[PDB]
């Protein structure tokens, strides 16, 4: 029995245009979208979206109607089958702690989405600045496939994973190879020495791998564990397999794997939406406002007109564009003009 | 000793200083108040004659005595099928020509006997006059540390020794370093607890310096030679 | 002086012979000119006397349009072009039309209305991009020597009139497309216990309503921006800058409205 | 002949005291004995 209609004053936000975008990024890259100062309606976007699982955590979902927010982030990636229970609330597993770590100290909600196997493709690209500097090029898998990590390591600026040539001449017993490394960066720590008479054997550091190491102490090559809203630094690499300039074969890196997203035909993206200040901002939501929207030819809002009246479906015609109420020189309104259905009214 | 701590004067007293033209060179252990088990390598041809040689105990301190308050060895016993290329069986007896009678701070440490049953990654302690940090002088103080076992194939790997770990050898020590024994420590006492009771179970051979990554101790498994040890004792009297 | 952020300070110097002229037009609101239709309200076949804000009849406009080349003056953002803003402000704007490869591009400078132009308050700026017009009511940090570079044939300067990081907090934010054969346009703002009105015209007639805002603060000075470009002078075209304002007052008028509701003529009560 | 496990226990391949540690090792200075146990020299001392 209440008309309200009021023209907005900001736009909308387009969630569901960004989460179902072609283009599913892995959980390694897990791209983040922040949204400001618009509107939304959270019945549109669970109905456009193919929703699996919904929950919240350190917040209701019946505050969520109504209530207003600074901004709104979002943060989307694709779930491999293998690694799905992984994705709970507090839990040591290998994407938790190497691809993208969740937040349990605000007030977040969890979305699980189906996406169709057409026209969608997965990005499989690698964050990191030192790996793509020593000749990192891609993954090159199939179809279908996503890339976690289940150890990842960080390094200095001071890195490379290449020998001087000119120490590891005098080797005879485990020699690596060796290369020009680029300018401002220390060469591998191998030095010379002798057990009981082997005179050329050169020992290095970080054998046999980063992953499985004997003494972590001596090798640049550190593990690291990703906090809130850190990707990884970068992947293992075999320094055994590096080496003109340092260029290291795409069989020398450590620390990755692979599986498919396919379930039912469709593939499955986690969501995490993370709401930035409560009960303030200009970020708000339609539903309370937008209930019914249907006017029976009463108590109405109409533009900031309140009163009374009643309504018939007439056909008028000397409504501009930015025209909506129709007065007489008395004062009084005798109709309007509705923007949501383009049909005008006699009051 | 890199890593430890010098040792107080409490019950440790199976350490015995050999010192030849009056200056340390070579540890020891008592089982009997009759024989020292030290290492061969330092009982070369050129280090014959035993008459040259004394030995002391009860002193943590290196500075208690000169050409007198010591034990001159009679007869030093080597292993026969002792090899200096490959360091393989360097177990060497000293006999001493005095009874020494036991007292405070004077009590022996017992052979292992076979079937002892051991962990692979057991704890035990070690002990000897050495370097402190790398190449440095005699510690004028006793000290020690504590060490753990590692596995003989694990030793042997093609990053630590490359297949060098004879079975009469033993690796202790610690991967990643900052804890091992210099040059100086020879012999040593390696002894580990069970059954509330101590037992020497290494040897102090050789090494690729101390305190240094992928490169543990090797210490001379007196399992093998105990019955060489018994059979001398024997054939003595 | 506007804002208090250090932003750009490579071309600044004091320059002495920058003074608005006086147009020789006056207003007439015979015909409908320099007045405004109602919010969203229709009339037909009525006489309507309103007491509404309104420009005197016969009084003089002033221009505030800035063109630079290179260097920017400390007075052009002193008074007199830093204006008050007391109860209204009604623009006559000229459409520069200019040519390149055959095709017509529209500028004209843009207006900030403020208090402070501190990230502590909000600030109204319109902006136009050829053809659609930008306004927008945000926390904007504003910086000392605001500017607008040319985009039809460039300029050596970039534009800096902002700097956020982040998107500071808005209260509206619409676009709209007005004509770009267009010879001169027409606003209508002012304010009244609280709320911001807006008005706009492309063409010769009464203006239109574009929106309204509750601020609950009372906004005091209005600043028109210069714009750099790089070939506007008596050099290579004979094209010029025009951006007239005259205050506005609260008056009463008499308005007539036809059969389809159009203004016809308009009657100030005050000779 | 032989000794095994960490327990003293007298084996050969599967009373005397002193005579038996006698001609088995160590000569003289037997300690004690036991039941099931040879002890012939006295070990284990710590602070
Ligand atoms: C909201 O508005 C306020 C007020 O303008 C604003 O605070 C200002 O922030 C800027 C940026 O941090 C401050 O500018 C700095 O001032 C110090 C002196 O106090 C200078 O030393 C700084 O210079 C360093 O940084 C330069 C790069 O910007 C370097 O080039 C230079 O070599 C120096 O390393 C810098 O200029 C300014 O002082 C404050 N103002 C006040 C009053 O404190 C605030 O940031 C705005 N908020 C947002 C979200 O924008
Ligand atoms: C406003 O901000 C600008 C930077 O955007 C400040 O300009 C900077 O001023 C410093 C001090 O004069 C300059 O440092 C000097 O650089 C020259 C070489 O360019 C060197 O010879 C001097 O010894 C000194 O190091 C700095 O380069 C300059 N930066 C730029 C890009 O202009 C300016 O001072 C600020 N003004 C204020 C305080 O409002
Ligand atoms: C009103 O119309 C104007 C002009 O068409 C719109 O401005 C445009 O806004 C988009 C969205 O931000 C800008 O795209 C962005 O450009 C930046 C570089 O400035 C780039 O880094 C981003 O990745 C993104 O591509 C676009 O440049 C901008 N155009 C101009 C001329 O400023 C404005 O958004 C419209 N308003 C509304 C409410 O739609
Ligand atoms: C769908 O994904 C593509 C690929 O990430 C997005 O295209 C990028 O959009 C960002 C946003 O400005 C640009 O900075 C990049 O340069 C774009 N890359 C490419 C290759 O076009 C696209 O915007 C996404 N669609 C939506 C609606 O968000
Ligand atoms: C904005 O959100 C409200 C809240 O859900 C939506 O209202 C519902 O709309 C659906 C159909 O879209 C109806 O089946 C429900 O009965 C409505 N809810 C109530 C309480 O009546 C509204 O439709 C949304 N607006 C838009 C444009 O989608
Ligand atoms: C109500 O009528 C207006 C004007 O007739 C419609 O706005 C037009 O919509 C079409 C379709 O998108 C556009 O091509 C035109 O450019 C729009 N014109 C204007 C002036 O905006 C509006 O879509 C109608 N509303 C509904 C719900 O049908
Ligand atoms: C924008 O303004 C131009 C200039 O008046 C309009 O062009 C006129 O259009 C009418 C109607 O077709 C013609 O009779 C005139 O001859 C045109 N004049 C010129 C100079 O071209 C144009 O129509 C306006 N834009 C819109 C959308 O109406
Ligand atoms: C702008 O108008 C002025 C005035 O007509 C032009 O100045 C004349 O230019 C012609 C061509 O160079 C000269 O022959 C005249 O002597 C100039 N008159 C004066 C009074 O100086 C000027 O050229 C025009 N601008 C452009 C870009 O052509
Ligand atoms: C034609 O001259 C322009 C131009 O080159 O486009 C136009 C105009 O004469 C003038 N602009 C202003 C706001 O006064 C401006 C200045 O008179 C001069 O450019 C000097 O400006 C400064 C800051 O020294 O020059
Ligand atoms: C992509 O696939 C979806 C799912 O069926 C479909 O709705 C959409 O039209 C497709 N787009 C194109 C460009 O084929
Ligand atoms: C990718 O892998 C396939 C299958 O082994 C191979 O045929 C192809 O050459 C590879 N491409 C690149 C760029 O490595
Ligand atoms: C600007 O004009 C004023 C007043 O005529 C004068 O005092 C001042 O010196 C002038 N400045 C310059 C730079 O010419
Ligand atoms: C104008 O056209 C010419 C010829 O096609 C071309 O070289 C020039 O780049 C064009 N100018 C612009 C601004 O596009
Ligand atoms: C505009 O930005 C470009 C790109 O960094 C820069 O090279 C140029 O110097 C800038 N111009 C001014 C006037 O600051």
């Amino acid at each position: 029995a209440t008309v309200y209609r009021r023209i907005p004053n900001l736009p909308d936000c387009d969630i569901d245009n960004w989460l179902n975008n072609v283009s599913v990024p892995s959980p390694l890259n897990w791209e983040r979208r922040i949204f400001s100062n618009c509107n939304f309606n959270l019945s549109t976007l669970l109905r456009l979206v193919h929703v699996d699982s919904f929950s919240c955590n350190n917040l209701d979902k019946s505050k969520i109607f109504g209530s207003c927010f600074n901004s709104i982030t979002v943060d989307k990636f694709a779930i491999p089958n293998r690694r799905r229970d992984d994705l709970q609330l507090g839990s040591s597993g290998f994407l938790q702690s190497s691809n993208y770590k969740i937040d349990i100290s605000s007030s977040s909600c969890q979305l699980y989405y189906s996406l169709p196997l057409v026209n969608v493709t997965i990005n499989n690209f690698n964050p990191s600045s030192w790996n793509r500097r020593y000749g990192f090029g891609s993954f090159n898998l199939s179809s279908y496939d996503v890339v976690y990590s289940d150890h990842c390591f960080s390094v200095n600026s001071d890195f490379c994973p290449c020998a001087d040539p000119s120490v590891v001449n005098s080797c005879a017993k485990s020699k690596p190879p060796s290369a020009i490394c680029p300018a401002g960066t220390k060469y591998r720590h191998c030095d010379l020495d002798t057990t009981l008479y082997v005179k050329n054997w050169c020992r290095c550091s970080c054998l046999p791998d980063p992953i499985s190491t004997y003494s972590p102490n001596t090798c640049p090559q550190k593990k690291v564990v990703v906090g809130i809203g850190e990707h990884c630094p970068g992947l293992g690499i075999n320094e055994e397999k590096c080496g003109s300039s340092c260029f290291c074969s795409p069989d020398a890196f450590l620390g990755w794997s692979f599986d498919s997203c396919i379930s039912n035909n469709r593939c499955n993206i986690f969501s995490n939406f993370i709401f930035n200040g409560i009960n303030s901002g200009t970020t708000c939501s339609n539903d309370l406002l937008y209930s019914n929207t249907e006017i029976s030819t009463v108590n109405y809002d109409l533009y900031g007109i309140t009163g009374q009246g009643i309504f018939k479906e007439v056909s008028a015609a000397y409504y501009n564009n930015w025209q909506n109420l129709l007065y007489d020189s008395n004062g009084n309104i005798i109709g309007f003009k509705d923007f949501l259905t383009n049909k005008t009214y006699t009051i | 000793i890199v890593g430890g701590e010098s040792a107080l004067p409490g019950a440790w007293p199976w350490q015995v200083s050999l010192h030849v033209q009056n200056v340390h060179v070579c540890g020891g252990s008592i089982i009997t108040p009759e024989w020292i088990v030290t290492a061969a390598h330092c009982v070369e041809k050129p280090l014959n004659n035993p008459w040259h040689w004394t030995a002391f105990a009860g002193i943590l301190r290196q500075s208690f005595m000169f050409y007198g308050a010591g034990y001159q060895v009679e007869k030093v016993i080597s292993h026969p099928n002792y090899d200096s290329k490959t360091k393989n069986n360097d177990i060497a007896l000293m006999k001493l020509q005095k009874p020494l009678t036991f007292n405070d701070l004077v009590k022996p440490v017992c052979l292992p006997n076979p079937g002892m049953m051991l962990q692979p990654e057991q704890l035990c302690w070690i002990s000897g006059w050495g370097a402190t940090e790398e190449k440095g002088k005699t510690s004028e103080v006793l000290n020690a540390a504590k060490v753990l076992l590692i596995e003989t194939q694990r030793c042997n790997s093609r990053y630590v020794y490359d297949n060098l770990i004879t079975p009469a050898m033993i690796c202790a020590g610690f991967l990643q370093g900052n804890v091992d024994s210099c040059q100086g420590d020879s012999g040593g006492p390696l002894v580990t607890s069970k059954n509330n009771i101590w037992w020497l179970i290494g040897d102090t051979s050789w090494g690729s310096g101390c305190a240094k990554a992928y490169r543990p101790g090797v210490y001379g498994n007196v399992m093998v030679f105990t019955d060489w040890i018994y059979r001398q004792m024997r054939a003595d009297g």
